[PDB]
């Protein structure tokens, strides 16, 4: 009796990681792409009409993969991701990557939810997991900082779009200080909540589902 | 009157000629356990040597093999008519026929063997059984024996007790050294002696010498026959 | 490329308690060097006539846990049970899940996805093995055992182990061992070699060889072997056969 | 090894048998004398008894004869070939035959007895020498011999002493008594006993004893030939 | 009639000194019981092949004298030998002083005039003598002999003598013995048998019937049988010749 | 060595003789037979023309025969005894006696030899032994007997008659005593002479011869 599995762990050795990003950019998707990873990247988010994909494996290494691109493109970006690989899988193949398709997306105002924040949630609904945030949160009074976390939550309970969960929403304080005073990471914000539940601690089952979700979506699909 | 006194010394010119032709899976020491046995030394190869005195004409395998033993039981009976005499027989004496140590009951391969082989002359045996527990050892002895009984004929063994005794540990389980430390054979765990029970070689050692009338068998039984089979 | 930036906040440690759990052996010998006897002495648990037979166990441990088949499979004698038995599993276990995978998913269901065997060679000084193990070179994971340790003296063992590694290159043979790897690098090389009760000729038994295929075979290079048997065996399993249909 | 050990008990069951064949000139204690050879007791007659053990068949005279020991050499002959057997054979294992004591050469009767019987097995012999001196003994042992010697064919006597003393007096003179004051002849001249020399009577009590192996010649040699002439 | 009247004055001892004097002996036996070594040793002084033969002698003795013929004679085997050697000397001995005293007498010139045989038979327990004596029957003068009398016990001579009488008789045959006569007459009776140097098995050599037919045979009714003799065999001789010529 | 012959005279057990006379008889034969016989028979000696023959055996027993008879007779008397009993040889023949012959005679003056003494004798001579005596002989002076003693012999010698001898003659005297003197026997008479070489003393010869002469006189005689 000697059964460990701690070979399991030995074995990476790599683990990895795509990770996607809408947003109306001004305002702090490329600061959380560089601050959720505490790290320096420039030059992400500028566009011509009409998108912006970096990839990088550093190490502690994940290939972590952001897409931030400023409904049919990412849609019809991500299932030409999504056909690929499985693509591949038909072949004699040789152990091909990269698969995580989830979204962080803002829509960030606040009093509603936001018109074209409901149609990409609606549609790309399956196509990977989608985890919502909402942004530059030193935006709001938390009293006020009160409706926005019910009325959107109301409003895609009611316009039924699916999220993800793992077993709010998450509201994103781009730590950083003010003429009167200074906000804080938090709590302050509830900008931890989502480095911990999305950094390390449910992170494999936001690829496992993407991959086993809507790679059998894809082709479970098409096989039609 | 006297006469097993000059009946005794009588092999003294002339004594004594052993064949014997054993097959077994090789595997197992039929060469090293013979020559310690015999304390001397080495599709089918042949064994004539002798000793302090007495000749051996003794065959090894390495089923051929039933041609040359009537061969044999030909050439006896060529002669027997029988025109002119000095002359010899290369009779089997006996033979011997070796199952595993390992691994429960008996194989089909020496069933068939032990069948059609048997008119000349088994001592069946086992080998390497410091494999073998005294568990284990009873336990091949048995179902062995009653698997000789749903079918045989090896030879049954014609010093009261010296006799009873022998007979009912058939068959008997064995190790030749010639190599030791006495003989012989080395662990490191723990070590392993010839010649005690612990070993079963002795009983065929001492029994086989004892007799050697296979000399007497396989002159009376199983060439008397093949004269009546095969004559007739 | 260089994603080499610089900078605080496990994933690995999250599949770890992708905690179920699942693992196939197989042995296959001869009728009868214990390799039952093998596998209860390994798990420290309880589980002659004509034509080749295949014989069917699954079992279930603990410590945290895990599911668990053990087959073993018998064999004997008058000689081309060899070539047909085994496709007759694993092969055809195989394919299976292939074929599973062919059409709906992906529900984590299977062993004799085949994993190990142990082929048992017995011991002293051969032909149907040597087939059999380069018939069986296919493979599964085939690792290669030595049966009753207990019958050799240690002067044999240097002897015959050592020889009989010339026999799996002589027409060489395809084979396990490992690649980190001192220890599991040393103990690949170190042909292996195997032997009860308590406590602590005339004959009392354990040191032995026993240990070295119990630590490595099931505890270190663990899964290795399972994922060279769906890399392996799915692979020239597919790849042969749809070679054969595309 | 041992084998003369187990060869030696092995008459225990089995042994042994002698038939032996006697002439001579009646007259002169062939009867009285194989008793006490014997210690027991009694144109042809039939001798078969036996004693503490072996089997005699053994024949006295009272030339038809050479019919009867070739009626045995052909029914030894007869079985051989061979189809089946148990079974036995009367072969004349020795033969006596008995000079005179008394007047001198020795008797053309002797003689073409002598030559024309001899493949069977002829121990000639002296009775009743206590008629004869040592001066008169040696004078018929060697004129007899020399007799023998113009011609001849009785058996050449195939413990170095014992041997080679025996035969150097061949041949020898006897007396059976079976009567007693100790065996065993009475005279008021004076008194005369087995069993000394005195009496060579013991040269051939021990002598026949001691090979029985006209078991052997006549088993070799004389049936042999009877087969080699009589097939050939 | 009465030749009977009454009245001094050998005349029987004038022809005492009727000194010359002979006798013949013959012996026959088998070669070789003795026949000479009796002679010599009655008188103490010495003298297997094909066919009947005699042996011729004549010798001289003294205290006053006479001149004394001894024949012995020979025999051997394969069996009419003793119809035809002893008519040889006995009936032609015999017809011819028949036929010297036919013709001028009386010079007293004979011996073979045949007068004694010794038949010496051979001791032991025969037919050849059966006929011999009673073929020689006729007669000489037959005594009846045992020789090398040192062969048979004392407690035999009492079974044999006393037997071989009843022999004598069985076919009776003629024989001799005289009528004076109680030792004479003691004598014949008491079939008799006979026996060297001095002085004084293992075997020491003389008491022993030597005597008995020494002294009756030589020495006392001693030319009864010389009588006998002329009276007996010139008188079967010429009675049955003279039968034949005339 | 025992060599008696004191068995042959055991031997006879008879002894037997016949034993002859002529004479003048007046004087002193028949004396000399019972007389030279020391014993008395009477009547021996009367005839007619022309003979007389005692046998007597007495004992002591010999058959002594006398014949005495008073040429030709005495001659033909002796032969057909002599031709008689080897007439008795030739025959199967048992055994038969009797055979002596020899004389004694007398005649007796004395001066010279008496004629028919003389032709007695000569005729006679083979045909037994002749013994002569000379008779009644106290007749004579024995200064005369010289002269009957030298005449007759020198007779005898001259008219060549054969006698006896065993190696005088022998003159008879018939005691018997006178008026003036006896005359004895002897010596005295020479009758002494005839008693010791008559009676025992060559007794044997005289038979044997007797047997032997003139038995082969007789026969090898009468064989031609
Ligand atoms: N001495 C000795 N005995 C052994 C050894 N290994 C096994 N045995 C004995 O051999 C027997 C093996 O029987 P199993 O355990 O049924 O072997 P198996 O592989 O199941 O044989 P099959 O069922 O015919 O295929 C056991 O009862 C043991 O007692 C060993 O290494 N040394
Ligand atoms: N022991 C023993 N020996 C005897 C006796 N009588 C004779 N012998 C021996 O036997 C021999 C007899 O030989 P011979 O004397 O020549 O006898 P034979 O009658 O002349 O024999 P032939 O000449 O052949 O007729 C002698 O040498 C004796 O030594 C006897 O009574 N007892
Ligand atoms: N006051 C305040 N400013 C923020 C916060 N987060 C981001 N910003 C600023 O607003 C800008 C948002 O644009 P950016 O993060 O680059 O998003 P992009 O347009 O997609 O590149 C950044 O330049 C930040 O300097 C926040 O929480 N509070
Ligand atoms: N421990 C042990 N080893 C044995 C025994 N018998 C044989 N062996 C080993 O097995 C080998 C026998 O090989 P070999 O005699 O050539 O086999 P064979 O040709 O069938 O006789 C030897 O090298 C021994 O070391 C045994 O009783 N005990
Ligand atoms: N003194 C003496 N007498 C003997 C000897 N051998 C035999 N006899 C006598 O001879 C007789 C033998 O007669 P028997 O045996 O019937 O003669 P067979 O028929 O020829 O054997 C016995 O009675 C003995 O008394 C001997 O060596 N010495
Ligand atoms: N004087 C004498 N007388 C004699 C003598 N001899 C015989 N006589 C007698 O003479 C007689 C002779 O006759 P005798 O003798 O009878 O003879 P015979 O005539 O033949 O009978 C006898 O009677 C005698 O008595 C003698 O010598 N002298």
């Amino acid at each position: 009796a000697n059964l460990p599995n701690q070979v399991y762990r030995k074995s990476v050795k790599g683990f990895e990681f795509t990770l996607m990003v809408v947003g109306e950019s001004g305002l702090g998707k490329s600061t959380l792409i560089n601050s959720l990873f505490l790290t320096d990247l420039y030059s992400p988010e500028y566009p011509g009409p009409s998108t912006v994909q970096v990839e990088q494996s550093k190490v502690l290494q994940l290939l972590l993969t952001i897409v931030d691109t400023p409904w049919q493109p990412v849609i019809d970006y991500i299932d030409s991701k999504f056909e690929d690989y499985l693509n591949a899988e038909s072949r004699n193949r040789r152990q091909m990557p990269d698969n995580v398709q989830c979204c962080l997306y803002f829509i960030a105002p606040g009093h509603g939810l936001k018109p074209l924040d409901i149609e990409f949630m609606k549609r790309l609904h399956e196509k990977v997991n989608i985890i919502p945030l909402i942004a530059k949160a030193d935006t709001l009074t938390p009293e006020e900082c009160q409706q926005f976390k019910k009325q959107i939550m109301k409003e895609i309970q009611e316009h039924k779009i699916k999220i993800y969960e793992f077993p709010l929403p998450l509201a994103v304080v781009g730590g950083r200080q003010y003429p009167w005073g200074v906000a804080e990471v938090g709590e302050h914000c509830d900008f931890t909540i989502l480095r911990n539940m999305l950094i390390r601690t449910h992170m494999q089952d936001l690829k496992d589902v993407t991959n086993n979700v809507h790679y059998e979506n894809y082709r479970s699909r098409k096989l039609a | 009157a006297n006469l097993p006194n000059q009946v005794h010394r009588k092999s003294v010119k002339k004594g004594f000629e052993f064949t014997l032709m054993v097959v077994g899976e090789s595997g197992l020491g039929k060469s090293t356990l013979i020559n310690s046995l015999f304390l001397t030394d080495l599709t089918v190869q042949i064994e004539a040597s002798t000793v302090e005195g007495v000749k051996l004409r003794l065959t090894v395998v390495d089923k051929t093999i039933i041609s040359y033993i009537d061969e044999q039981f030909e050439r006896y009976l060529h002669d027997e008519s029988g025109l002119n005499r000095r002359i010899i027989d290369n009779r089997v004496h006996c033979c011997f026929y070796f199952i595993s140590p390992f691994g429960h009951g008996l194989k089909p391969l020496d069933v068939a063997f032990m069948k059609a082989i048997h008119n000349v002359n088994i001592v069946p045996v086992i080998a390497k059984a410091d494999t073998l527990t005294l568990k284990e050892r009873e336990r091949l002895k048995k179902r062995i024996l009653d698997e000789i009984e749903e079918h045989i004929k090896i030879y049954h063994l014609p010093f009261k007790e010296q006799t009873r005794l022998l007979k009912a540990s058939i068959p008997f389980s064995v190790v030749g050294s010639n190599q030791l430390i006495v003989r012989g054979r080395l662990y490191p765990w723990g070590v392993v002696e010839v010649e005690n029970p612990h070993n079963d070689f002795l009983k065929l050692r001492t029994m086989l010498i004892t007799h050697m009338q296979d000399l007497q068998e396989v002159t009376q039984d199983l060439h008397y026959e093949n004269f009546r089979s095969e004559r007739l | 490329v260089p994603l080499a930036g610089h900078v605080f906040d496990p994933d690995q440690l999250v599949n770890k308690s992708v905690s179920g759990f699942c693992f196939n052996i197989l042995c296959v010998g001869e009728t009868g060097l214990g390799k039952s006897t093998l596998m209860d002495t390994l798990f420290n648990t309880k589980f002659t006539q004509p034509g080749v037979q295949l014989q069917s166990n699954t079992y279930d441990l603990q410590e945290v846990r895990l599911k668990l088949t053990i087959v073993s499979t018998v064999g004997f004698g008058d000689i081309n049970k060899e070539d047909s038995y085994k496709p007759i599993v694993e092969f055809i276990d195989a394919q299976f899940e292939a074929y599973l995978q062919e059409e709906i998913r992906r529900v984590l269901h299977t062993y004799h996805d085949i994993h190990v065997c142990l082929y048992f060679i017995a011991p002293t000084g051969k032909s149907l093995d040597l087939v059999t193990m380069k018939k069986l070179d296919s493979k599964v994971n085939i690792i290669p055992i030595i049966a009753k340790a207990d019958a050799i003296s240690k002067s044999e063992l240097t002897k015959f182990k050592i020889k009989i590694t010339s026999e799996l290159v002589s027409n060489g043979v395809q084979i396990y061992q490992f690649p980190v790897a001192e220890i599991n690098g040393t103990m690949n090389a170190h042909p292996f070699a195997v032997i009860g009760n308590k406590m602590m000729p005339w004959g009392t038994v354990q040191h032995c060889d026993f240990v070295k295929l119990r630590e490595m075979l099931i505890r270190v290079n663990m899964e290795d072997l399972r994922e060279q048997t769906h890399t392996r065996h799915y692979e020239l399993y597919r790849r042969c056969k749809l070679e054969e249909m595309g």
